[PDB]
């Protein structure tokens, strides 16, 4: 539930 | 060819076939030269695919796991439960190939700073991913290598990047993500976080215009686990 | 233990893993018995899932190949087609497979006019995907397989089901658009569909409990088609 | 283009 790095 | 393969990339990726974008960017990066931003990023957008579909299956089998053990619905959880474990098997194999092409060919030939940050923070991820399903003496290795990358990639970036370069925030991100999650510590998460966002504001002269919308993402992301966090 | 792999498929549904629903839901239709609706349902969403990415992928492909024909660029065109062609593999060897599984399994022991009506149209459903990126010899053999199985569906549809049935008006739905992109019939495409809408909105008493939501949404889609025909 | 029956 934590946000990490996003991708795209 | 390497050309060629970049391209197949690019196309796996447009058809969203990213098994193939794997397979593409795997021969790339198995030819041992430096790898380019736009390389880097295919590479790690195809792994973070793979591994993605099978962590949102995981943790929706998962989910329904916890359901059914409150319903106490043995059948169906021996079902659940071994449907899980083929999960985890694919999870564990996928973790293993990029952490094998890291150490056998990302690593060795990176010879920039931001390519050797970008590459130890991918082994931070990669263990941390094995660590999310972990149990026992498996958790612990997962995370004591997620651990010694994180810290690895952190050497590089406080000295090679500055504060608000997207790998070094990208890194912040994960490694405070690491500590909350695999390492069970809000304290330490908290302030890796809040430190990585503060010594950004501290420099924001420093945002590049190839990455400022970058950087700018990252940090919300910092805020809003902090939110989640506190 | 046809409760077992209905099971299964419904995690595999949960977890977005199609090819395994599709895996169960083979195994149910290999029994040689009249599935229940629940059983349909699930067989043929696993199939739409499992072809509709590959469908998905085509068209994007396509669509690139399209671009390139447009700036002449060869050493790109080689790749793309390849890439397509591949692709059209995928799709040849999972339209077979599940128009195996009707041959052989659902169709000989469908013994009620829906199931009946139900598998015809998947069958029509399947030899329109093959037309969808066949040429020549084998885009007339779809073709030809895909009308005569629709032209089944509808005479069962006709005279076992209420105009306003969801199994008929979707049947209606795929025919007409079947006429409309197979067959480059604008004109039948439409009368198909004006007639099903009219003679659903003749008898709306035949709404079902169980299912007015569905009708009203192919009748929907049935009116938005007309709109983009027109 | 054409809309043919939806799945879900």
């Amino acid at each position: 539930r934590s946000f990490s790095e996003p991708f795209g | 060819d390497r050309e060629d393969l970049v391209y197949q990339a690019k196309l796996a990726e447009q058809a969203e076939r990213y098994d193939e974008m794997v397979e593409s960017m795997k021969k790339v990066a198995g030819m041992d030269v430096e790898l380019t931003v736009e390389e880097r990023n295919l590479l790690s957008v195809a792994y973070k695919n793979v591994i993605g579909a099978r962590r949102a299956s995981w943790r929706i089998i998962s989910s329904i796991e916890q359901k059914e053990e409150n319903k106490g619905g043995e059948d169906k959880l021996k079902m659940i439960r071994e449907y899980r474990q083929m999960v985890e098997t694919e999870l564990k194999l996928i973790c293993c190939d990029i952490l094998d092409v890291l150490d056998k060919h990302l690593i060795p030939a990176a010879n920039t700073g931001e390519s050797k940050v970008f590459y130890y923070k991918m082994k931070g991820d990669y263990h941390r991913y094995l660590a999310e399903f972990a149990t026992g003496n498996d958790r612990k290795e997962a995370a004591e290598n997620s651990l010694v990358a994180y810290k690895a990639a952190s050497d590089i970036a406080m000295t090679e990047l500055p504060p608000t370069h997207p790998i070094r925030l990208g890194l912040a991100l994960n490694f405070s993500v690491f500590y909350y999650e695999i390492l069970n510590s809000p304290d330490r998460a908290c302030r890796l976080a809040k430190a990585a966002f503060d010594d950004a504001i501290a420099e924001l002269d420093t945002l590049s215009e190839e990455s400022y919308k970058d950087s700018t993402l990252i940090m919300q992301l910092l805020r809003d686990n902090l939110t989640l966090w506190t």
